[PDB]
């Protein structure tokens, strides 16, 4: 999966060394961001308008 | 991407296999080997190296 994300970055003009030099942070960013999706959908009543 | 059969390391385009010997000119440098999760030890070829002996 990290080797896939190294392409995903290369596809937005970010050279993929910027991925592996940050992988543990990008993991933590995305894990945290998925965390906010629970709260966004669960806590707000209007979320599925 | 990088790949190996198990004895020779190669680089190839990502939608039709064609192994290139890993030269400098297929590749770019970054940082050092401490940060890249799952990096491997190898030799990378320099096309200029024999030309220095010539």
């Amino acid at each position: 999966f990290a080797m896939q994300m190294a392409y995903r970055f290369n596809g937005i003009g970010v050279t993929q060394n910027v991925l592996y030099e940050n992988q543990k942070l990008i993991a933590n960013q995305f894990n945290s961001a998925i965390g906010k999706i629970q709260d966004s959908l669960s806590s707000t009543a209007s979320a599925l308008g | 991407v990088f790949v190996s059969n198990g004895t020779h390391w190669f680089v190839t385009q990502r939608n039709f296999y064609e192994p290139q010997i890993i030269t400098t000119d297929n590749t770019f440098v970054s940082g050092n080997c401490d940060v890249v999760i799952g990096i491997v030890n190898n030799t990378v070829y320099d096309p200029l190296q024999p030309e220095l002996d010539s």
